[PDB]
């Protein structure tokens, strides 16, 4: 008999489930393929962009005060350099930064005005010199671990006053006019309580970045919410959501009125009426299980423009510099997982691009085989960013593409599933696992898009307690043909397909068995 | 996890990459070399031979 | 013919039902063993950590200012030490506390103030000089039963006014400013009503202490809700689900913005805006048909922060000493219950763990065959919490271990379901008790992912009135063979499963049975 | 990552001798012994049978 | 001792299997790893450019 | 929870370790004295006979 | 627990001859037969058929 399992029913990655009871439609590992409603087809490659700093990169913030103002800031090591055009120049600060910075730079969009902060350094405001200066009206020992605006004040958190770090935030400034740094800090005077706060808890308050409208802080083991009030006190407190806290100053972003945040216990998008667990029976087991951790300040989080989907970068155990190796993108649509295995990975941001000379038939260089589209890139897509990644021992940043080549490299993908359900159908035409017999397989037939070759690998394992063997069943050309002969007697089945191609599209695929007795051991 | 079912003829198929896990014992290392080390020997037996 | 009973489907220990009716994957006796969703797993160990106070203990709290500073606190009797680093130092008072403390001890932060009051003696703050000092403007005579927070008040219950006890709470202070104790008690002039207020009803006003936004007061018999109003009648009081009371002053919890209750009739989840009864037809009976009683004041609850539980932990009818034996632990993410047989405890809390020296190629000091992880403990996680423990006859406080050692020794797990469906089988394919014939059992078939052996016995009963015996069937080795033969007839069957080994996870399991007659006593 | 560099496609070539020194910590040790299972399969597939 | 003798030009030949031992010292489990590196590393030169 | 179904040749596979529960009535005392008194002697002469 | 210290896997070696004195609670009685009845079935399955 046959059994059938067809793709496109939008269930993805899930490897904290049972491998052998997850649903067509479902893998357990393999990376670079992503689930769409045509299939489980491969993903794109990456081109490169005219960006280069050529200091440590390790962070990269765009600013725009108009249309096609480009301006890109790169901020390394003891140096913050602005690459607009086709030069870099420096805006550090007279003294630079101390060693260890770019590991913690931060900004944010004050009404109009640039501010980062390195908790290495005092607070520094991008003058209108253009220069990166220190604070305005503000004592110069006072640090802040991160730097935050809620409309007209800019917030502070992890405050040290010079006698050490309290975890605890300043309500800093006076109400800033638009356009205008702040006129000064002053708990005691004219702001009335300008600061000074408790939020008592069992946690040190990370990020309080995010508004909702109000703005939401975020503290280890617990959320809170904050409301402009006025009067003698600025502002006011609740807990919202004790329990839920925050993993990393960089793992937060919004989308749509809503939040995605990865908490060091779960992944969770909340409203403030309510939470929800995404992430709870798919992925969550696995990502805190392949994580590293001694490097868990490494992961950010980062929203697509183009295409609606959340990128969590994180380092693997195998990473051996730190540095980020894969990604976990979920797609908001249509609630999916995906996984992605690329080269070492500092930081990556999305911003504007700018455009290019025309290429004519008299000025191109390379022979067919070169590479390329028919549309210039800048010209795709002028109506929105691109992401630009920064990657260690890449010399300029990068941007994807459509076309699946690297900068000229070839991406493998590999699709793996394991414990196929082979065994009876439900009268309602479903199939469902069979614990009890042998089986022995016949055939293997696919139903894909693509026209290039692919490789298939074939396991059996005798029962569950046992471990997987793999065997290689052969290379498959659809175009000449699209069926796979092989005899195997097993208790169980699993079947990995690994491609090195531009275009690769799986819309189902069918086997062809007969039980062969009774499963021993 | 903790290892690959094996015996003296178990070669590179049986193989879990992922197998040694961050968190996964100590007392289950010395297993892990030997499987290498058998599966190191059958694959030279096989085809230097 | 063949029944197959399937796990996995989140059913849980539901010892309050019928056994002869409650689906597969659910058991109605055994510990120690946790349901997933992929079976009925084996829960880990305990390993050691460094924070030994060498005092009575009884009652463990954290204090933590900023991020490095972890403190920890043991409240003993008679002697309160602080433990930090590899130095234990004592902070209590030049009092030293009367006899009989250490069973109550409680302890709140009143924005970054710690006040402990054990009842039998005046209440105390730390003071900045860093001992435990008593009360700073409140006479000396009254003692309040427990000592919670509000904002800027710090409410006192069970007041004792010098005369006697009253069983009513003081809105004692008057605001005290944020980082200082309150200014005074003094129910007759500046704050008006700093007090004295009766709250009438059967019970005794136990803990006050959570608040969801709004306090909520849970007197024995009855909840109320409190909430700030100013002016000449400072706060409001409301009665809001009575008949609902509170069992102990240690059994109270909040997570996601919802309060779990330990109520001396029930166990119940509750927001405010109505209630509902977790735990009713499932563990309701059992937790008060299993508790001594004697014992009531023991019972504490603990919320882990790695992963989503609440525990219960409670003395039990065997314990000789008093001291708690076992617990229930429930699961919010996906409602189930399960229960664990430990050793002699008598507190626990969950806090910063500090780091240890690397562990090298070279520094290592046992053979392959000793204990640990590839990773050292406290670089696991480094962005959580661990629980606590201390167990009364053990020198140093524990933490839990994926490992399942305990120290080094073993721990057992037991997995029995009573009255197993055997059966016809309904056209939609799910089995249903048949309890007129007698049946005949041939074999039993496990699906197991675990590779070490295990012991199973097999239960048989004439009929419901009788009692179970019980039979070993054998033991079980998966990787040789997963069956086991035995020839039984009898009315009902019932099955148990002991197990001491590292890993244990239990997919499904399917029985061959036939028809034998009729069933007559 | 005091380790060879190393990703999922490396060959055994790879691999470096010397560099799991005596002092070096115990816990990169489980990514010294997944390098080496990495590695061993890939060249097997490769030539034995690829 | 439980480690085979070995030097840098040492073949797939030298290994014996069951040698790190359950017995065995940790302090041996980074040389029985460099082992396996050294002979794996001259057969994929031998057999392969 | 009263008691074990039981007779002269219980053994003991027919013990309850719960079974004598905390609010159970004290009339069923005498009985289960008495079952343990049973199952001794069966395994008595059954393991030295 | 003025008994002898038991737990749930606890051999009859535990078992102390005189704890049950005359002047103990009535109340702990149900707690010294079932500490009777979980020693004779551990000793029984350990040697018996164990």
């Amino acid at each position: 008999m046959e059994v059938t399992h067809k793709q496109f029913d939008l269930s993805g990655f899930l490897p904290d489930q049972a491998p052998d009871t997850l649903k067509s439609g479902a893998i357990s590992r393999g990376f670079n393929v992503k689930p769409t409603i045509l299939g489980w087809e491969k993903s794109g490659g990456f081109r490169e962009t005219n960006t280069a700093p050529t200091n440590e990169k390790d962070f990269i913030f765009f600013w725009s005060p108009a249309i096609g103002d480009n301006r890109w800031f790169s901020g390394g090591d003891k140096t913050v350099q602005q690459v607009e055009g086709n030069v870099v120049s420096d805006v550090s600060r007279t003294g630079g930064y101390t060693a260890g910075s770019g590991r913690r730079w931060n900004a944010v969009n004050f009404n109009g005005v640039l501010l980062m902060n390195n908790e290495l350094d005092s607070p520094q405001y991008l003058a209108a010199s253009g220069k990166l200066e220190d604070f305005p009206n503000l004592p110069s020992n006072v640090r802040f671990r991160t730097v935050a605006v809620y409309k007209n004040f800019i917030l502070g958190l992890g405050v040290n006053f010079g006698s050490g770090f309290l975890d605890d935030e300043i309500y800093w400034s006076h109400q800033a006019d638009p356009g205008t740094m702040p006129p000064n800090w002053d708990y005691a005077n004219a702001a009335s309580d300008s600061g000074r706060t408790p939020l008592p808890s069992e946690g040190y308050c990370v990020t309080s970045e995010e508004l909702g409208s109000m703005n939401i802080v975020y503290k280890s083991d617990s959320i809170w919410t904050m409301q402009l009030i006025g009067g003698q006190w600025i502002f006011r407190f609740e807990n919202k959501f004790p329990g839920q806290g925050i993993l990393n100053k960089k793992s937060v972003v919004s989308f749509e009125g809503k939040h995605f945040v990865v908490t060091q216990k779960d992944i969770i998008v909340h409203d403030g009426y309510q939470v929800r667990s995404v992430a709870d029976k798919r992925v969550r087991n696995f990502f805190f299980t392949d994580m590293n951790s001694d490097y868990f300040e490494r992961v950010f989080v980062v929203k697509d423009p183009r295409v609606a989907e959340v990128y969590v970068f994180y380092p693997s155990k195998n990473s051996v510099d730190g540095l980020c190796d894969r990604a976990l993108v979920w797609n908001w649509r249509d609630d999916v997982w995906s996984l992605l295995n690329l080269r070492p990975l500092k930081h990556a941001a999305y911003g504007y691009e700018i455009t290019g000379v025309s290429i004519t038939w008299d000025n191109f260089v390379g022979g067919w085989e070169s590479t390329g589209l028919w549309q210039a890139d800048e010209d795709v897509a002028k109506y929105a960013p691109v992401l630009h990644y920064s990657f260690r021992d890449v010399p300029k940043l990068l941007a994807p593409t459509p076309q699946a080549l690297f900068i000229d490299e070839e991406i493998e993908a590999v699709w793996e599933r394991e414990d196929i359900v082979i065994g009876s159908i439900s009268r309602d035409g479903v199939p469902y696992q069979d614990y009890e017999r042998n089986k022995s397989v016949s055939s293997i037939s696919f139903d894909v898009d693509t026209t290039e070759p692919f490789d298939v690998y074939i396991g059996y394992k005798g029962s569950l307690e046992d471990s997987v063997e793999w065997e290689f069943a052969g290379t498959v050309n659809p175009m000449e043909d699209k069926r796979l002969f092989c005899l195997l007697t097993a208790g169980l089945f699993s079947m990995r397909i690994i491609s090195k191609a531009q275009t690769f599209i799986l819309r189902s695929y069918k086997i062809t068995y007969e039980f062969a007795g009774e499963m021993w051991s | 996890m903790a290892l690959e079912t094996w015996d003296a003829n178990s070669t590179p198929a049986t193989l879990n990459t992922a197998w040694p896990e961050a968190t996964d014992p100590l007392n289950k290392g010395d297993d892990h070399i030997r499987l290498l080390k058998t599966v190191v020997v059958n694959f030279w037996n096989k085809v230097f031979d």
